[PDB]
């Protein structure tokens, strides 16, 4: 729906960096197809089978920019907001442990 | 027998001179004396968390070491109170003092003591018997509605000596006296059990019969069961409260616990009005629904500390009714509130955390909470039997079910409600997001509803799967755009809408969605799948025929069904009784059946 | 070595009090079921706890015993043994004006007692059904309504004493399904109230089913209500 | 009242961020107040927040810069911050202190309040049952407002909800077909924002009923988490002891926030989300809950907790937390305002959760909640279809899916469009919900049952 | 437009106006009661009496090993003689023993109405209980009270709460 | 013998948490023993966590709830828990910390063993061979079981885990060309649960040979830390002294870790991943690895531990550390419950480490080891069509991709699918295995010789 639903981690931080660079790879890659079928197109004006294949192109190409690609970036964003979470907790356990190792140290003195 | 406050944290207070003290043992902390529980002992200084606002306690202020545990007072008058965290009557302070604000410190009896109870005795006991743990010895006509049985304490046994006759008695007076050995013991109609400490049953037993639920989702799809055990973790708007409260209004339970632990204030409110103006009948006679209900307010704006007693507070009353044979359904509206006083309360502790913030041992509070509930057979010669159902609402952060207490809680209970927050958006109530929900009770109903219905297990199967093929067909739907699907697919997927539209969502503040009787849901339910079953066969008949019935055939043709169909929840069953709704459902039936005959 | 047996699901003190207890339970059912001792065959099939009971024993003496093993301390054993009799005790309690025969009595004895679970069994919903009835009329006004319903209460109680609940007799399934309808009817709705208990009396093959059943006193009100309903 | 002398202290033990701790002190009471002197005359204030033994620890609310450890000269005050509260504080502007800035006297107290309160008793609490009319169509239609109500506006930095709240100040009346004094604690702001309220307050010509507390983003951030308190602590004073119908708007809630979650990581307390206390939650419902009607008396107090949501995410804490407590919001979007829509609301988000009693018959028009309901879904419906059509193009769209189309433009253009001064009632409102609604044939109505559509369809 | 928000501003300032004149009002009140407590403590039959207990409630503040009580030069014969009759009483109510010492070296400014301050013995914890701190002192929770007694009370309040 | 006498303490330090702190103890003993009696006489027991001095810290395993810090009486056992077992401890129900909870004398020490195990020396270990038979065809054809061997079942909450632990339990075997003794340790199981496998065990005629220790969610969490340790310590008794095989089920070894977890913070432990001990490695790896079969014996243990995936995740530390120490796993998923399949397992991330050697001519069949890898390619493969049929329609798919299709939802139908009450046996699995093979033309078989496939293939 909204998210791939990947549990935030740094394997998935590396997935999701990879399948934006895939998917921004076929956008691009299908938009040339497109543009190449609009010249060869607008230049004859086995005429409708063009306009079937830009519609079906430019189709795919709509759904990869707004709906798959968002997607990803909201999936990828969302990792790396969790992530920064579970460094927080850990830098919280971690001061403590050095003020109550500094504790300690006090009242052995 | 007193100790002295050392130090103040907020709602947590270190005292000196406590070395005799116990842990979770009750004190009295400052001049008025407020409520608290010792957590941690160090030597002779005592860690006591206090379920009042420390403010203004100050170092040296008296602590009063009391030897009884937190407890809660049980007997007649609780049904139609309501109390606050730690059981003190919100109704009896509001008398007495006469504001409208709570007072900190207040000592007021659970449970009033210038009522006389109209009290009968069993007629089976004589001085010579003897009488175990659970035995009851008399009943207490609080109202019309619920018998209130009069039950000897767990750990507790002998002789009887004495039974009060008939007659009336209030909560101060002597109803039963027993010896054990020599020791004599005296007893009013008010016994006191730790709220931390588990109720003792005989067996605890399958739950083997429905939970009435009045909505169409959470009920055909998803079914709960007395004695179980159901979250419900929506996000805020989702509704998680209104399901809560319709299933307090219309169900099948004998008494209701609802415990507002972190809730906001209006909702309490919102349940002393309406409630009132309910009605039950019972034997040809109408009465309110409050005389079967109680419940807890713990409001946001309160004490931190005090959602954790409020919580156990609610459940240990209502294991209190299920030892009486009475069908037990509470539901505490938050358990994210009472995991967030933990993380505060274990934060001023400097204890270490676990996930997120939150303690280690979360997982074990709700662990032992959640069992306490369960369809059992009672301790007590009377052989009763009773049940304490769990629906409690959980607040995951954003809506994401991955914090620990909605982890945790999924772990724990056996039906899964998940609300999604984009329904409740589009006002698809109840916001149930059907796909990642789950009963584990599906199996032990099966019995049930073969006994009682037979037609509904397969209506609920086949709308099962019309749903799962609407999600698998939409993923892709929304890359192709409508153009590679096939009659087949089209039927499903608008069949699927009808279902989602008119079946699965309901308006719970209308007076013919307010209630949804179960014939009702299953009749409704089979007229939709006998749609869908006619409709899927009148295409894969004839899509390789001469002429193929797509959807646009059927559906101008049969539009007025499609329309009917859609209307059959506007039926009031109050104004419309059951007659009148099975014959019209039959009607549907009928039209559609000879529409097909016509369009084939 | 014995910290927390926690026996089946109780501690162990309070697991044999739960025994105790069941053992006097069951020799005071059997003595307000019988009174006079007749049921010879019953009181043997108890002999081993009553043997514990109807004699000068005290509590603690009876705790012993059970923790001795000198007595029936299998609890979960007891209490059924105890449920067939309890289901049997508010059986003859429910109907107290009509005394069933002592041989229908250890009838529905043996075939609740070989039931293989009492408790969710066709027996337990029947005595549901007329507790319910019988109940409710423990404490209730002499109106149109409850006095059409004591009548069909009355003959409901005398079919039981007669054939128990063993049977599924259509005389007492009738009977259940019209005393609870009438019970759940609204109060109010009295125009219901006659035109139900009428096609009762007049679907009974009795020309007067009421004939014994009921005292002369309850036959001239259950009339005179009639009789004013039918006056305008 | 307190007639013993009140004790100065020169035994500052230590100073650590904002907390300054002192040791050798009598008996220290816990959530008391200390007011102090620098070495130089300054004058500031602080509330102990931990007491143990004969240590104190107290928190600065101007500060600890300056603050020294041989020279500093603190005295306790012996009780809680109680403030000075009258009911001719309507006309007045006050700081983030409770101090006057209007070049008026200080307060001549009626009598002296705890700014924590007290939790208003649940059993003697009155549930909402009065609408008020905001004369917005995006709010008296969908998002009924109730008297008592808590309704925050959700927004974004740079979106007019200043001057949203500044229109319901003026145009916010009854249904019941009433001069409400306001409390506006601008906090975490600058002075162009203060200003603009001041101004249009006096512009309204109702500066006589409006109380200013002002805390701008030049001043202390520990001030800026007491200002809402003093805000409803005198809103209290009014709407339950003095009868009268008090609105307070808090403005950004976030700068509420972040002042609270500075203060949990100078005391290292455990976070929750973003760093915020995981208190948060507690401490907001300490503020928020302070609303609503108390039975047998005839104020209220109704609450308007504006707040700005950090880059737009509706998930973020203070609007999450925000979101758990109060009654629904307004919600106002980028989407809106980037196309120069006025008020910028956005319904699909946003729910009032009185709004099912406070309508129908008795109270506007019986046909109320049918028409919210089926408006829901046509709107959200038609974003369904801009986000197909996106892709698909509009040759892939069918006669039933065009409708949503023109539903959701001819919608946003009439309904929610409506200018600064455009004050619209409740019952033109509906009227233009059915304007809408007639685009869709009976059949499509889904969500309003026949016996309602039969009576207002046709006309 | 302009004559309303001009109205508006004079009506505003007309308000602030007579709230300045009252609390000028009270001002005036606070300034006559300091005459009238240094007219009393002129009277040394009653002053005497009133450092009596001045002194000993300092001193139970404390609750301090040492003392230094500080004064105006003018007043040190009757502040020896509180103490005197303090200290007494003192070891009676807390049953410790405290050494109580005058500071002659350091007064009291000239100006003070009257009354002692208290100092520990290293001078870091002291309690002021001079005629002028305690008037604020009572004055400022007495107000509400004045507020009432002078203006009448606000007709529209109509709890206490 | 120990023939001196104990020494009991009153010398509480203090309490907290779980933990129990005591001073002025003579020469304590590490992870020595301490019975508690409370004020009230109630008696618990806690084991030494550490010692320093005259201190030491006791765990509380009933609970610490009632110890007070003057009366408590503090019993030291001199010794380590060694456990009494019995080879007559079979047909017995006990609770989490091995006493009887059916109601039958107390366990005969037959003899005693230090439940921290005793280490077994590498040179001396038996390599497993043997298959078991477990009926499902997703073990049994792929991912087999060797006895001996170490598989926990993987799931997430909700997901039918405990019926596929039952189903091996009563359908357990060899594959021929006489049965196991169950050793059960319930850690936090609900007694839904509880009843389920009670259940199921002696309707099956089981209890014979069967041993179990529950400890249920609602008992005490820090007694379940031993709870495993118990189980274990029998299972090793009965199989390398009784010449038994043991097939020990452990229910959850996350509530488990929770345990460690509870006991770790408790002592202000410096944690690892998640907020867990940094030596959970150890602690499982020394519950996990007492299986297999030892030089002299005929008996052997073979481990199936249960873990529940917090948030159906597969890197939580708890699996993740479980994945390092075990033989692989069967992971049971979501996605193929959501479906109505059962056994829901997927086969592509579950792995048996001891399946390469426990199958093939002499074992189970000459193409047992080809086949499970051609079925699991072409699983592996149907994924990757079905995730891009998701994006690109089913109408972009070649020829090959539809075989692959097919083969998916045919594989999941006809092989994965079974029932709960059926067994199939390792040539039954097969001989399905190869009609799902035959679904592809032989040349895409790439990964069957071309010897196996000509034997097999066109039968
Ligand atoms: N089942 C329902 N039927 C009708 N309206 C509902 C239902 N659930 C929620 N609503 C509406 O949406 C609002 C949100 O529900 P509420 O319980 O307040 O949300 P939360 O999930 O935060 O507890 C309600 O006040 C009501 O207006």
């Amino acid at each position: 729906k909204d998210r791939i639903e990947i549990f935030p981690s740094r394997m998935a931080q590396t997935i999701m960096k990879a399948r934006l660079k895939g998917a921004q790879t076929g956008r691009n890659l299908l938009k040339k197809k497109s543009d190449a079928l609009t010249l060869r197109f607008r230049q004859i004006l086995s005429f409708v089978t063009l306009d079937e294949a830009i519609k079906i192109t430019n189709r795919r190409v709509n759904a990869i920019e707004h709906v798959i690609i968002p997607r990803i970036e909201r999936t990828l964003a969302y990792i790396i907001t969790e992530l920064d979470e579970r460094e927080r907790e850990e830098f919280y356990r971690l001061k403590k442990i050095q003020e109550k190792k500094k504790i300690i140290k006090e009242k052995s003195e | 027998t007193f100790g002295y406050v050392h130090g103040v944290s907020g709602p947590v207070v270190t005292a000196c001179d406590m070395a005799g003290a116990a842990m979770y043992e009750l004190v009295r902390v400052g001049h008025s004396e407020l409520v608290g529980e010792i957590i941690r002992l160090e030597g002779d200084m005592a860690t006591i968390q206090v379920y009042e606002e420390t403010s203004g306690v100050s170092v040296g202020d008296p602590v009063l070491r009391t030897g009884k545990p937190l407890s809660v007072e049980l007997g007649p008058g609780i049904m139609g109170a309501i109390f606050d965290g730690i059981q003190r009557p919100l109704s009896d302070i509001s008398s007495q003092t006469q504001s409208i604000y709570i007072p900190r410190g207040v000592n007021v009896s659970a449970l009033s003591r210038d009522i006389k109870w109209e009290f009968i005795p069993s007629k089976n006991l004589r001085v010579g018997s003897h009488i175990t743990g659970g035995d009851i010895y008399g009943i207490v006509n609080e109202n019309s509605l619920i018998k209130h049985k009069i039950m000897l304490p767990p750990r507790s046994r002998g002789s009887v000596t004495y039974i009060a006759p008939p007659g009336n008695y209030d909560a101060s007076d002597v109803v039963l006296e027993l010896e054990f050995e020599g020791v004599k013991e005296k007893l009013s109609m008010v016994q006191v059990w730790p709220v931390r400490q588990v109720r003792p049953v005989t067996e605890k037993l399958p739950a083997n019969h429905p939970l009435l639920t009045g909505q169409r989702v959470l009920d055909a799809l998803f079914p709960c069961v007395q004695g179980g055990t159901t979250a419900i973790p929506g996000a805020f708007g989702c509704g998680k409260t209104v399901i809560s409260q319709s299933l307090s209004k219309y169900s099948n339970s004998d008494v209701i616990i609802y415990v507002g632990c972190g809730e906001r204030g209006n909702e309490m409110s919102e349940v002393l009005r309406d409630f009132p103006e309910l009605t039950m009948e019972v034997d040809g006679k109408v009465e309110s629904i409050m005389k079967r209900t109680a419940l807890v307010a713990n409001t946001s704006n309160m004490p931190v500390a005090a959602r954790e007693a409020s919580i156990y507070t609610g459940i240990t009353l209502s294991e209190y009714f299920r030892d009486m044979g009475y069908h037990v359904s509470m539901m505490a509206d938050s358990t994210s509130r009472w995991a967030e006083a933990l993380r505060e309360i274990s934060g001023r502790l400097a204890e270490m955390p676990a996930d997120s913030g939150y303690p280690a041992y979360l997982g074990a509070r709700l662990a032992s909470f959640y069992e306490r509930a369960g369809r059992v057979k009672c301790l007590g010669n009377p052989e009763r039997e009773g049940s304490v159902s769990i629906v409690g609402a959980v607040s995951p952060p954003g809506g994401d079910f991955s914090d620990p207490v909605t982890s945790a809680t999924l772990g724990i209970v056996q039906v899964f409600w998940g609300l999604d927050k984009k329904l409740a958006q589009r006002k698809h109530f109840p916001s149930v997001n059907w796909l990642i929900s789950y009963s584990k009770y599906m199996r032990a109903l099966d019995e049930y509803y073969d006994k009682h219905f037979t037609e509904f297990v397969p209506l609920r199967t086949k709308a099962k799967e019309i749903l799962q093929e609407e999600e698998d067909l939409a993923e892709i739907v929304q890359l192709v755009g409508k153009a590679s699907l096939a009659e087949t697919d089209k039927i499903t997927l608008e069949v699927a809408k009808l279902i989602k539209d008119d079946f699965l969502q309901q308006n719970g503040y209308t007076p013919y969605d307010r209630f949804c009787p179960f014939y009702k849901t299953v009749g409704m339910l089979s007229n939709m799948i006998s749609f869908y079953d006619m409709a899927r066969r009148a295409v894969e008949t004839t899509a390789q025929s001469d002429n193929k019935i797509t959807w646009s055939i059927i559906r101008e043709h049969m539009g007025e069904i499609l329309y009917k169909l859609s209307s059959m929840k506007f039926k009031d069953p109050v104004k419309d009784g059951e007659a009148k709704i099975k014959a019209d459902y039959a009607q549907l039936l009928e039209d559609m059946q000879n529409a097909f005959r016509s369009l084939e | 070595i014995k910290v927390g047996i926690k026996m089946g699901g109780l501690t162990s003190e309070q697991y044999h009090s739960q025994v105790v207890g069941k053992i006097g339970y069951i020799a005071r059912c059997m003595q307000t079921i019988d009174p006079e001792n007749n049921l010879k065959k019953i009181r043997e099939d108890y002999q081993d706890v009553l043997i514990w009971a109807e004699k000068n024993y005290r509590f603690e003496e009876i705790l012993e015993a059970s923790k001795s093993g000198k007595c029936p301390n299998d609890l979960d054993a007891l209490s059924r043994r105890s449920l067939i009799l309890q289901e049997l005790l508010r059986l003859v309690s429910s109907i107290s004006p009509f005394k069933m025969k002592l041989d229908l009595i250890e009838s529905q004895y043996e075939k609740m007692k070989q039931h293989v679970n009492l408790w969710k069994s066709d027996y337990h919903v029947k005595l549901n059904q007329l507790n319910q009835l019988t109940d409710y009329l423990k404490n209730a006004a002499p109106t149109p309504k409850n006095n059409f319903l004591r009548a069909m209460t009355s003959v409901l109680q005398m079919q039981i004493a007669q054939y128990g609940i063993t049977e599924d007799n259509e005389g007492i399934n009738q009977l259940f399904k019209l005393g609870l309808h009438l019970l759940a009817m609204a109060n109010e709705k009295i125009d219901e109230q006659y035109h139900l208990f009428k096609g009762y009396v007049k679907d009974q093959p009795e020309e007067s089913p009421f004939e014994g059943i009921l005292p002369a006193e309850d036959q001239k009100i259950l009339v005179k209500t009639m009789i004013d309903y039918a006056m305008p | 009242y307190l007639s013993q002398p009140r004790l100065t202290y020169k035994t500052v033990s230590g100073v650590n961020g904002p907390l300054v701790i002192l040791d050798h002190v009598k008996f220290p009471r816990y959530a008391e107040i200390v007011h102090l002197t620098l070495p130089d005359g300054t004058k500031r204030s602080g509330q102990v927040l931990e007491v143990s033994g004969s240590k104190a620890v107290v928190q600065v609310f101007e500060g600890t810069s300056g603050i020294d450890a041989k020279k500093t000269s603190c005295e306790f005050t012996g009780d809680i911050l109680r403030t000075p509260v009258s009911e001719d504080m309507l006309g007045r502007v006050f700081n983030g202190s409770g101090k006057p800035i209007d070049r008026g006297p200080v307060v001549l107290a009626e009598d002296f309040l705890d700014i924590m309160g007290q939790p208003i008793n649940p059993q003697c609490r009155i549930y909402p049952e009065e609408m008020i009319q905001t004369g917005i169509s995006a709010i008296d239609g969908m998002n009924s407002i109730a008297r008592g109500q808590k309704i925050p506006i959700f927004s974004a930095a740079g979106l007019p909800h200043n001057e949203i709240a500044a229109q319901i100040c003026r145009q916010a009346g009854l249904v019941k077909k009433e001069n409400f004094a306001i409390v506006f604690a601008a906090m975490g702001v600058n002075m162009e924002t203060a200003r603009f309220f001041k101004s249009d307050f006096e512009e309204n010509g109702s500066m006589d009923n409006v109380c200013l507390f002002l805390n701008l983003a030049n001043d202390p951030t520990i001030e800026r988490i007491i200002t809402p308190r003093l805000a409803l602590t005198t809103a209290e004073f009014l709407a339950y002891q003095c009868e009268k119908h008090v609105l307070v708007i808090l403005t950004d809630m976030s700068s509420y926030a972040e002042a609270l979650r500075e203060v949990s990581a100078a005391r290292e307390e455990v976070p929750g989300r973003r760093g915020f206390p995981g208190y948060m939650y507690t401490d907001l419902a300490t503020i928020y809950e302070r609303a609503g009607r108390v039975e047998g008396r005839n104020g209220s107090i109704t609450q308007i907790p504006i707040l700005t949501m950090p880059n737009d995410d509706i998930t973020h804490p203070i609007p999450d937390l925000t979101g758990y407590i109060t009654e629904g919001q307004i919600y106002v979007d980028r989407q809106l305002h980037n196309r120069q829509i006025y008020p910028p609301i956005n319904v699909l988000p946003s729910l009032s959760r009185l709004m099912k009693s406070a309508i129908g018959e008795g109270m506007t028009r019986k046909d109320h909640a049918d028409v919210s309901n089926q408006l829901y879904a046509c709107y959200a419906i038609g974003k369904d279809v801009q986000a197909m059509k996106a892709v698909v193009g509009e040759e892939a769209l069918t006669s039933d899916d065009l409708l949503y189309l023109e539903f959701l433009q001819k919608f946003e253009k009439n309904f929610i469009t409506q200018g600064p001064y455009e004050n619209r009632t409740v019952y033109e409102t509906l009227d233009i919900g059915w304007q809408l609604l007639r685009i869709f044939p009976k059949e499509m109505l889904k969500r309003i049952p026949q016996s309602t559509l039969s009576e207002f369809y046709p006309r | 437009q302009q004559k309303k928000i001009q109205m508006s501003n004079l009506m505003n300032q007309a308000r602030l106006k007579v709230l300045r004149a009252r609390d000028d009002l009270i001002t005036d009140l606070l300034n006559e009661a300091k005459q009238r407590l240094s007219k009393v403590v002129k009277d040394t039959t009653r002053y005497q009496v009133l450092l009596d207990g001045l002194v000993l409630q300092g001193l139970y503040q404390l609750l301090e090993p040492r003392m230094i009580v500080r004064c105006r030069k003018q007043d040190f014969p009757l502040v020896k003689a509180a103490v005197q009759k303090a200290i007494p009483m003192y070891k009676i109510a807390t049953k410790k023993d405290v050494d109580v010492q005058i500071d002659l070296e350091a007064y009291l400014p000239e100006d003070i109405a009257g009354g002692v301050e208290i100092y520990n013995g290293d001078r870091k914890i002291k309690v002021s209980n001079t005629l002028e701190s305690r008037l604020d002192l009572i004055a400022q929770q007495m107000m509400p009270e004045v507020r009432g007694a002078l203006f009448g009370a606000n007709a529209n309040r109509k709890f206490l709460d």
